[PDB]
């Protein structure tokens, strides 16, 4: 009927397969070890071989290569090695039977069932849904009864990270402020109903005098929207929360000071950090971890117009202080800093904002892990272990005085929204939203050279990674444990 | 997204 | 006679000088603290006041702030704090008496000897040799007995830095690959007879099969030098050595690949690695320290002509490993893999390389952080450590095999000099390096961000830095005890 | 005969230069036909030809300037007149003084494609033994910026007299 | 120094 | 090559 996702380890004699490839090699009477032997050289981590007609019901057989049994942390590299290679190779395996435009499929827990899990949904991923030209839509499923919910931790996990992979790819006309927060709406409600949601409008925001924010959604027509989600995960009603912060940018043209024409249709993606936060509470909710999460995202465009900022304008946020908006493009800064200073409101315990902040992170460090700043080596800790884990790898970065100087001397204001210079292009940006912050256990993640996937993370096809939302998921559990 |  | 820098910390009742001050206005029965009190707000950390003829030998008496007393070390900036606010207050001090044209002061020790010195050498330099219009040079001692060979380790120290600063300042017209060997040779020598330099010429360098090298050097008619550095400080002679690399491009004009005319005269501290390494082995051995050194230096500049590097070239590093050159102006890249093999004839403990090697690094951290990609956390720790008490920070970058693909999928050779990304530019390079490294402890530090000062460092005037020789030293001292 | 034209292209221009192309040429057209001439003309024939617009771009570099001759004697009457064909030969394309981008640049090792393509197709003809007479010709030279490179400006006599 |  |  369907299709088969088996795995096997590099030699010790003969190559090992999984306990449950090793089953299937006895109900075939020993044919599959067999073709494989007769098929040549063995398989590698990540690669893949496929083998027809072994048995009735599996007539294909895709045997992936899982590399070394033993395989854990790695200190090189910061992961678990051994989750990454079973989320690469069942992710490959997957791929194959869908080329082979078979339906359904069977995977190998491959020892780690939430790592199979996480390879094969996430691996199979495409955002199909305005092409009509689309791949065999294939299901998924556990090759077994054994280790039933580590398999759906993984489909949580990697359908949380999916939800921001589609929030992210959706051409900015169809995922506006209003759309973007009436699917995360839903996506909560579904979760739990220990749910709120608060879809503030323009009028609400103008109460809240975040002016920061409004400076840049007015030169577009599109309106605003402040995002606002809770979940009551805890027995207490009254414990202090975990608030996450997150730029909703749905597209940045970067306004007045325009954006060059190439390859500006990936600022699509610019409310990369709304989906991100968004996603991992939706999962928390589903997850239903025992706690306290607020999320807040500012939702607007960045557009030129006969209304929009102007470079040399000074706006006043929440708090009072005065922004000097020299570049137009530097907007997420000031969506931040009204965003960032509602956050202290809800009295949190922690304060997580994540951001495709700026394109001096991506020549960073860019594409290998999201940086971090944070004031708290506690919270740093806490989201690096997590990054072990997930294998979505978190970095930390600077957040000194010396980067804070170069943003407060300032012509007008109290602080200017760009840098006088080039140089630590990410850490003069985190330097100006730490003049909103005055919590003790605050992470800024800057998401820009994450925010795309061409083939460095084996198990993601091309386009919106949706990264870090596992990693984020991952710290809530463990944070609620 | 600014740029460098 | 002179002039004298005296400090004093913020409010206790009355704000405390420290007892050197404390002395000296006992000694003008009291008239210090009272111009002081005369002269309004009091002295925050770094600011300065001049008070005139309050002694007959000190007719200018320069009183400077020092901040809190009791700032030890920040959390958040990694750093000793008190060391740090002395430098530059010290620094300050000293600038001051010399706009008074005053040839000569006594300097306060402010309760940490060795950080004063650091101020008031770091603080006083400006290389001066070229113009006729200069400052008057001041002559900087201790006020004091007391302690004396602390303010003289802060000399040492401070010595060791300008050294580099002079290295790189020089117009590389006059800084050539035979020059620079040269000023090093006689610098080491003088440091201690337990040294050997080597100026290996074109013919050494060719019979060690160094094509890379070679490579970058072939475009320009100035020679190439390989600089080979030992300083035989262990009581047995056959123990393994620390060995230092370091960049020496005596100018960088990409050659081929040729750099845009703004600001390219930077590019005459493209040898800020070779500067940076060799003024640090020059300090340990001033300082005596009971290890072995080696110091490996490739000097060139690289140009173009009618012979210089091709983009698309293929070349062969000593290791026997091809690379092709697809970009000229990654050329640190390609001098480095052939001194990196050659350290590993020494049989080392440690490798460190330093380089002026990407204009990303400087996007990065750029400015407040040298870069350090290590495979050895132990070796991180260290640099680290040394940092907090130096003050002139360190920051790690990682050495992910993610990046390692960049430069090794690759159409002609083995390796690529350039990655076919603009993201993480340094890791990227940084991947190069590792391909030419089998060695367990090997710390890249990439210094291209800390190569100038314009105001970042307050005890620094604008020009090269010399950054981090002092990180380097305090690095040997404490690896010898 | 097309991978030929690959492999000459291919090759980074360091070991691909002016008399390396026209050594690998003329050992693949011999061994293809004994009915074949190889000339692997110096610059002192270049000069003694007047070819003064190829002689400007080759020298702001220091590698030698070669003008390939190749000759494929396939009609049995060797007074048949010739096809010739005519290729470029950069064996790296810098732009000289009027300098290219860094931005892939190493392509332009590819720049004496035009002389292989042709030098290939006559290795080809004459081992397919092609009843046919033909010439192949192709200057081979490095463009180079240097301190003797051709100046935007300059004006230089090609072998009719043009200028 | 190549340039990013 | 020249470009356009
Ligand atoms: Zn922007
Ligand atoms: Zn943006
Ligand atoms: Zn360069
Ligand atoms: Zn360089
Ligand atoms: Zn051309």
């Amino acid at each position: 009927t369907k299709g088969l996702v088996l795995g096997i380890y590099s030699k010790e004699d003969e190559p090992q397969f999984t306990s449950a490839g090793e089953n299937f090699n006895k109900l075939v009477s020993g044919k599959l070890r067999e073709i494989l032997n007769i098929s040549g050289p063995p398989l590698k981590a990540g690669k893949t071989r496929t083998f027809y007609g072994l048995h009735e019901d599996f007539p294909s057989v895709v045997v992936v290569g899982l590399g070394k049994k033993t395989a854990g942390i790695d200190e090189q590299e910061n992961w678990h090695e051994g989750k990454e290679n079973i989320r690469a190779a069942v992710a490959a395996g997957c791929r194959q039977i869908q080329d082979l435009e078979i339906p359904s499929v069977e995977v190998d827990p491959c020892g780690d069932a939430q790592a199979a899990a996480e390879g094969a949904v996430l691996g199979l991923y495409e955002y199909d849904d305005l092409k009509q030209k689309r791949k065999v839509v294939v299901s998924a499923k556990l090759h077994g009864s054994e280790d039933q919910e580590a398999w759906q931790r993984g489909v949580l996990f990697a359908s949380g990270q999916n939800l921001a992979r589609r929030l992210m790819e959706t051409p900015a006309n169809e995922m506006t402020p209003t759309k973007f927060a009436e699917i995360v709406e839903e996506n909560l409600k579904s979760a739990s109903i220990k749910t709120d949601v608060f879809i503030r409008p323009k009028s609400w925001i103008e109460e809240q005098e975040m002016g920061s924010f409004l400076s840049v959604a007015k030169g577009s027509e599109e309106p605003p929207v402040f995002l606002e989600i809770h979940y009551k995960g805890s027995p207490n009603a009254s414990e202090p929360p975990l608030v996450f912060v997150g730029k909703g940018i749905t597209f940045d043209s970067g306004g007045i000071s325009i954006k060059a024409a190439a390859n500006m249709d990936l600022m699509r993606a610019d409310m990369g950090g709304a989906a991100t936060i968004c996603s991992a509470i939706v999962s928390a909710a589903k997850l239903d971890l025992p706690i306290n999460i607020v999320g807040l995202a500012p939702l607007c465009e960045n557009m030129p117009s006969g209304k929009a900022n102007k470079p040399g304008d000074v706006v006043r946020a929440r708090n009072g202080k005065t922004i000097q908006v020299d570049n137009t493009d530097a907007e997420g800064r000031l969506i931040l800093a009204d965003a960032l200073c509602y956050a202290h409101t809800f009295n949190p315990k922690v304060i997580i904002n994540a951001a495709t902040l700026t394109g001096a992170m991506d020549i960073a460090l860019g594409s290998g892990a999201t940086g971090v700043f944070t004031n708290s080596s506690w919270l740093w800790n806490k989201l690096f272990e997590a990054s072990i884990e997930t294998g979505d790898r978190v970095w930390r970065m600077p957040l000194f005085e010396h980067y804070t100087r170069q943003v407060i001397d300032c012509q007008l204001a109290d602080v200017n929204n760009i840098g006088k210079y080039r140089s630590a292009g990410a850490c003069t940006a985190a330097a100006f939203l730490k003049e909103f912050v005055t919590h003790p256990k605050w992470a800024h993640l800057d998401i820009a050279g994450v925010m795309t996937n061409k083939d460095e993370v084996p198990y993601l096809r091309k386009g919106m990674a949706g990264r870090p939302t596992r990693t984020l998921i991952e710290f809530l559990f463990r944070f609620s444990q | 997204x600014v740029v460098d």
